[PDB]
RNA sequence: CCUGUCAAACUCCAAACUUACAGACGCCGUUUGACGCGGGGAUUCCGGUGCGCGGGGUA
RNA sequence: AGUGCAAGAGCAAAAGAUAGCUUGACAGUGUUCUUCCCAACGAGGAACGCUGACGCGAAAGCGUGGUCUAGCGAACCAAUU
RNA sequence: UUAGGCGGCCACAGCGGUGGGGUUGCCUCCCGUACCCAUCCCGAACACGGAAGAUAAGCCCACCAGCGUUCCGGGGAGUACUGGAGUGCGCGAGCCUCUGGGAAACCCGGUUCGCCGCCACC
């Protein structure tokens, strides 16, 4: 199904799972990547900023996550650079799959709430930004237009 | 100062915790009173669903009663130590529990103005070792 | 609302903030008024008895006499004149 | 003492905002008064801050309007000099001018109908549909800026 | 304490002094309270009325001031009691009180006990008070017989020096027939 | 200890705002009688739209 | 925690627990609110009185069933006091 | 108030901790069971009778902010949100300007280790 029929944030927030049942499992497979052993103690933070409010698919969230960490072997398997997707989706969203008869649509799956400006990936990398460019393809495969913004880095 | 800082006994309880009695016979007899049923809380296993229902008795001994109690008991037991509470108490054995304190307890014991015993003028476990050791036997 | 009782949709009103919470003070439950004050009426989520309807929270009215110990307080429902019968643990003086 | 004058019509205008110009003795487009600044009555402009226009005029400009848009209580009769001489506690229009600007008095008080009736301004005002800071004509004015309205509206 | 939800009793009751469900139903008769207090060695006896900002005490008797009228005996028995009860009953008088209901504390309602004798002295004082007759000590008791008696089984004296060595009862009378007339403070 | 996120059926907090009563100003009413009381006659109980706030629904 | 049962709310020298005692789950008649915001409408419900008779308590006092909001039913006819 | 009793407001009063105080007004702990009364067993408690001892508890007095709480400065912030208005912007979601209001978290620094009433009293 498309973005188009869940990337607003029209709906009130559906999020009580003591309420809600056979919510699907997540697509997203990790959270933080690279050496989460090591802590940011890097030079360069790079951070994809998301430009308006929407809701992004757990779909969404993992195919643009893959796309830019599976892109960061640019350094390597271990290479030494951490990435983190900061944000979850806890939004639950529904279809109604009767025509417009008890429409209460059923679970189909889950979507992260950003607003405009948050940053939804943030990296850490040594003068050494394959990562910008692990974020031209990272919000590739998400619904809004994205600032690929710089933080500890006057290395210019 | 001391005085009225120096331990004292407050009660042995001496009971058994049987399960489902003719026990307390020999109860009245060891300490020279009445013993007291013991009801039960929980249904379980054990074949103790009854919630109010006698199984075990027990016994609290005061002043005299306690002391000429203890002086037969204690000689009928070795332990000592790490078996001793935090607030100097210490049970062994049928049981026979001994609750040690100093002179002020009553003012946490009382209805009117109650209040609770500071941790200071509380009864350490080593100075609860002292008195009794003090009277009649060793520690460890 | 999915019922008509009288506490439907009454959570918060009656409702203490965790730190009112356990018996109030009877310094107010024995408060005495007299015919033609104004009073507040607010229930106590302590005080069981002595209660009005939910709906008149907030009401301000002028206490006309009593009932037993409970007072009887005239209030403007809308443009409906109301008698109600409250005790002095849900009344305050206004002013 | 601030000069009101509505500048929007009431069609579509909520109602408790009507009223307020009501009670503000306007009751039509173009309509004028003066009000005393007084915490009750800056409330009462504030609600109708978007349809109106208003701002403390200069003694002149007070004076013109008065001379030119002022009336009895009831008639025809054109408030001058004389008029105000005998009929009211000041000699001349100014004495009243200063009086209502100091908020020492108020048209009725003085036996005058509490609106000035303006004329159309001539020229042009500079449009209802945004403030002064925007270069509309809504909203707090100038002295300066309440002058030119009400001069233009003589 | 623990946190903000956390929730600390009223005063009173942190010190555990003040039963305040029992006051709630003492203040319901709407009449003054006859507050019978006790202490290892006195009795006191107010009369409270309710007030804006607290309690107002229209008329008290402590055991203490008994001696101030005649009394030469221990102030922690029965008599005692009685007679503090009495004292404070007839200052209540005084006062323009007319009766009051019993505040007997954290104390417990035990008969013969001596915030009865309390009681009873203040209702002969001429105080009205809803009382129970049968739920008081039997006026011999509140002689001070008992104590008397007491002594019989001497051997050694029962009061240490103070005055004495067989107590006496009379000493009782002598002091209650005092306060029925006349005299200060009364 | 550090670190990453949330709530229509959460709340240590907390607006704007709505609202009871009272005073003040305004406006209104005492020959245009207000506020209110009693009685006669109805029509009406298919609504729609804009804007704000919504709940459902891909729409 | 517990308080019979949804959910939300109340409750700690208690509204919970234990013990003991008791039948107020009593008869009569109302006031008021609710049912039905405002704003007319029945049965039902609740709160708060009074009259009478009772229970318990030293007493103030508490008991108009169960802490509060669900567990209900017109006329005609029958049976019952 | 050189220690007391009844309270109001119910944490500004809580939690924790330090120091000081009693031949006596006193309160306590404390001593003790013939009586009233009492423990489903214990004068522990309750109740009664009483001073040999003590200031170690409690309590009263002076003080400490580490935790919790209240209020205040400065910062966050006139930010978030918002009542009124707009032929302002945006494909739209939504935003912006004028006008009247205006927060929370958090950080840093102060405050808070109760206030007040009636009675009694070297
Ligand atoms: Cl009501
Ligand atoms: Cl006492
Ligand atoms: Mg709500
Ligand atoms: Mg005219
Ligand atoms: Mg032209
Ligand atoms: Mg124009
Ligand atoms: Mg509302
Ligand atoms: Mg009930
Ligand atoms: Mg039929
Ligand atoms: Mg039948
Ligand atoms: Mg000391
Ligand atoms: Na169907
Ligand atoms: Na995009
Ligand atoms: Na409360
Ligand atoms: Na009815
Ligand atoms: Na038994
Ligand atoms: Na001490």
């Amino acid at each position: 199904k498309p973005g188009a029929m869940y990337r607003n944030s029209s709906k009130p927030a559906y999020t009580r799972r003591e309420y809600i049942s056979g919510i699907p499992g997540k697509k997203i497979a990790q959270f933080d990547m690279g050496n989460n052993g090591a802590g940011p103690t890097y030079p360069a933070q790079v951070e994809l900023v998301v430009e308006k409010p929407v809701q992004i698919r757990h779909n969404a969230l993992e195919a643009a996550r893959v796309a830019a960490n599976r892109y960061v072997q640019n350094s390597g398997a271990a290479a030494n650079y951490k990435f983190r997707i900061r944000k979850f989706p806890f939004h639950v969203i529904r279809e109604n799959k009767d025509g417009m008869r008890a429409p209460f649509g059923k679970p189909v799956g889950t979507a992260a709430r950003v607003h405009g400006a948050n940053h939804i990936f943030i990296a850490w990398v040594n003068p050494d930004p394959n990562v910008e460019e692990a974020w031209r393809r990272a919000k590739m495969k998400v619904t809004p237009t994205i600032n690929i913004d710089s933080s500890p880095a006057g290395n210019a | 100062f001391h005085e009225m800082r120096e331990p004292r006994i407050e009660k042995v309880v001496v009971h058994m915790g049987i399960g489902h009695a003719n026990a307390e016979d020999i109860l009245g007899e060891i300490t020279g009173q009445m013993p007291v049923r013991t009801k039960a809380k929980r249904t379980v296993g054990e074949f103790d669903i009854r919630e109010g229902d006698p199984i075990g008795a027990k016994v609290t001994l005061r002043d005299e009663m306690a002391e000429e109690f203890l002086q037969t008991a204690l000689p009928l037991a070795e332990l000592a130590t790490s078996q001793f509470d935090d607030t100097g108490n210490f049970s062994f054995g049928l049981d026979v529990t001994v609750n040690l304190v100093r002179p002020g307890y009553r003012v946490a014991k009382r209805d009117k103005a109650s209040r609770s015993i500071p941790t200071k003028h509380r009864l350490n476990p080593a100075d609860a070792v002292a008195f009794i050791e003090s009277t009649y036997d060793v520690e460890v | 609302p999915s019922s008509n009782g009288p506490l439907e949709g009454t959570r918060g009103k009656l409702k203490n903030k965790p730190r009112d919470r356990g018996t109030s003070p009877p310094q107010r439950a024995v408060e005495e008024f007299d015919d033609g004050e104004k009073v507040h009426l607010k229930i106590d989520p302590s005080v069981p008895n002595g209660r009005f309807h939910p709906r008149f929270d907030g009401q301000t009215g002028t206490v006309e006499g009593k009932q037993g110990d409970a007072y009887k307080v005239d209030i403007v429902d809308g443009g409906k004149e109301k008698t109600i019968i409250v005790t002095a643990a849900h009344l305050r003086r206004q002013e | 003492m601030h000069a009101l004058v509505q500048l929007r019509g009431e069609v579509n205008m909520h109602t408790d905002i009507q009223d307020t110009l009501e009670m503000l003795n306007i009751h039509h487009v173009n309509h004028c008064t003066l009000v005393p600044e007084t915490d009750a009555y800056r409330g009462m402009v504030a609600k109708v801050n978007d349809f109106v226009a208003f701002g403390e005029p200069s003694q002149e400009t007070l004076e013109t309007v008065l001379a030119t848009r002022a009336e009895p209580l009831e008639g025809d009769a054109d408030v001058d000099d004389e008029w105000v001489a005998e009929h009211t506690d000041y000699d001349d229009i100014s004495g009243l001018a200063f009086a209502l600007l100091s908020e020492e008095t108020t048209l009725r008080e003085q036996g005058l109908s509490p609106t000035l009736r303006l004329h159309p301004p001539r020229g042009g005002h500079d449009g209802v549909k945004h403030p002064v800071k925007e270069g509309g004509q809504l909203g707090k004015h100038d002295t300066e800026g309440i002058d030119d309205l009400l001069e233009a509206m003589r | 304490a623990t946190g903000p939800r956390y929730k600390v009793p009223m005063r009173r009751r942190r010190e555990a002094r003040t039963d305040y469900h029992q006051r709630l139903r003492l203040l319901k008769s709407g009449k003054p309270r006859l507050v019978a207090r006790k202490s290892n060695k006195h009795v006191r006896a107010q009369l409270v009325t309710l007030g804006p900002n607290g309690d107002d005490t229209l008329a008290s008797a402590h055991s203490s001031d008994l001696a101030e009228y005649g009394w030469e005996a221990p102030t922690g028995n029965m008599p005692s009691a009685y007679l503090t009860g009495l004292l404070a009953g007839l200052r209540a008088q005084e006062a323009g009180v007319e009766e009051a209901v019993l505040d007997i504390g954290l104390n417990s309602p035990t008969p013969g006990s001596k915030v009865f004798a309390i009681q009873e002295g203040a209702i002969d004082a001429g105080l009205d008070i809803p009382h129970n007759d049968d739920v008081l000590a039997d006026w011999q008791r509140t002689r001070g017989a008992h104590i008397a008696e007491y002594d019989e089984q001497l051997e050694e004296p029962l009061y240490s020096g103070d005055f004495d060595a067989a107590d006496l009862p009379e000493h009782f009378d002598e002091l209650r027939e005092t306060l029925l007339d006349g005299d200060i403070e009364l």
